């Protein structure tokens, strides 16, 4: 029914890492394409980044992640 | 070879294998499954990484018959794609997929 | 209604009616529910990206906190190795309709405008109770502005059934006379 | 007098959340509270095809829905597209919207 101070802020340390803001997490690659989770701010079409080097464009915007 | 996996699903040639969550395979690999034959004589069964599927598994499609795979086997992650041998000791042999000389003479360097 | 929500719901049940932990099992149940309400906690458990090793040592503390039944901790447990805790709180709130159900309480809902005693209340949860082949009636009670001075209760398996007369009346005259 | 948020963008198709009350039938048009590419504010026009259940409508963009963000705020104009007609609207060239697309200003 209760929240201790450790558990809430346990809990925020991991929702920071991931809640960061211009980032998302990669889903899942495959055929030349990615979903990625996160990225709550991007617009149709804006190119993205990913670790290594590779520019994708975010074509498709869903709730649950971005293609 | 240092990272193993465990069959998930077998639906025709096409496998899921679930990878501990950091170490995953990458795109084109091949898995090689500890897989065992009629005879319960080890059999490796090679097969490529097509595509990461999430919650840390990828999906690969086998490179022989996967009928005997069970759920569940170890699978090890050669690091690479498909190294086949090349040069002149594959010349004059009959090679395979995975670069065996299926010709029945002795072994490609 | 048989969907995944409330599929896991009803095996959460099953094993606390086993077990005669009904009431004790439906206190840690709506115990949850206040967990789930805030969007960082819900967020967190919710989704994929974080690591579900984390999930667990997090989990854990909470349960602690909570003192939840021993199966609770389990059915929890079970949601986030299979990936459903995107669904908890479609399961939780499908949980309280299932536990209605194997009491064999009845939820009804009566709607008034002013607050009214016990007394009225009592023959219609005995009222709704034969009508509705209950073993038992509880009861939900709401205010509401726009009626007139009566009430329409609802019942059933769902709020489907609902019989009333207060602003109806009104209604029924003015299409009454059209005829 | 109702706000939604974009939930999703997939080519020209949005998808917009409202609250559970306030809520657009279908036909209604959605102006999009979007912004430029140098960043002034540009809105996007768009049409309630379906309702998709748990307050959320399916609408198809009459503009580019380029630059278009998840959760940008969606005006709910509470009616299908109204277009200017009358005597003024002739000689005109006209938008789908009714916006004058032949640089002689407002119709007025």
């Amino acid at each position: 029914d209760e929240i201790s101070k450790i558990i809430r802020e346990r809990i925020e340390g991991y929702n920071r890492e991931v809640k960061v803001v211009n980032t998302g997490t990669v889903l899942q690659v495959g055929d030349g394409i990615a979903r990625i989770h996160g990225l709550d701010e991007v617009m149709a079409g804006e190119l993205v980044e990913f670790e290594e080097g590779t520019i994708g464009i975010a074509l498709n915007l869903e709730s649950n992640n971005v293609g | 070879k240092k990272n193993l996996g465990r069959i998930a699903q077998i639906i025709g040639p096409v496998l899921d294998v679930a990878f501990p969550p950091g170490k995953m395979p990458n795109i084109y690999n091949a898995l090689i499954v500890k897989g065992r034959d009629t005879a319960g004589q080890p059999m490796n069964v090679t097969c490529e990484v097509q595509q990461l599927l999430g919650n840390n598994r990828v999906r690969a499609v086998a490179m022989s018959a996967t009928d005997g795979l069970t759920r569940g086997m170890e699978v090890i992650d050669t690091g690479a794609p498909l190294s086949v041998p090349v040069g002149g000791a594959t010349l004059g042999r009959i090679f395979n997929v995975l670069g065996e000389p299926v010709d029945n003479l002795g072994p490609v360097d | 209604v048989d969907s995944t929500a409330s599929r896991y719901a009803s095996a959460l049940a099953d094993v606390a009616d086993v077990t005669g932990t009904l009431e004790a099992t439906n206190s840690d149940v709506e115990k949850l529910i206040r967990i789930f309400s805030e969007e960082p906690v819900y967020y967190f458990f919710a989704n994929p990206v974080i690591s579900i090793d984390n999930k667990r040592s997090v989990l854990d503390e909470i349960i602690t906190t909570s003192g939840l039944q021993p199966h609770t901790a389990n059915f929890i447990n079970i949601l986030i190795d299979s990936e459903r805790i995107n669904l908890v709180k479609e399961i939780l709130n499908e949980f309280e309709d299932v536990f209605n159900k194997i009491t064999g309480t009845e939820v009804a809902v009566v709607t008034s405008v002013v607050k009214l005693e016990n007394d009225h209340l009592a023959q219609i949860a005995k009222g709704v109770q034969k009508i509705t082949g209950a073993k038992n009636v509880r009861i939900k009670t709401v205010i509401d502005p726009s009626l007139v001075a009566g009430f329409t209760i609802r019942y059933g398996n769902e709020g489907s059934k609902l019989v009333d007369m207060s602003v109806k009346k009104q209604l029924e005259e003015i299409a009454a006379q059209l005829e």
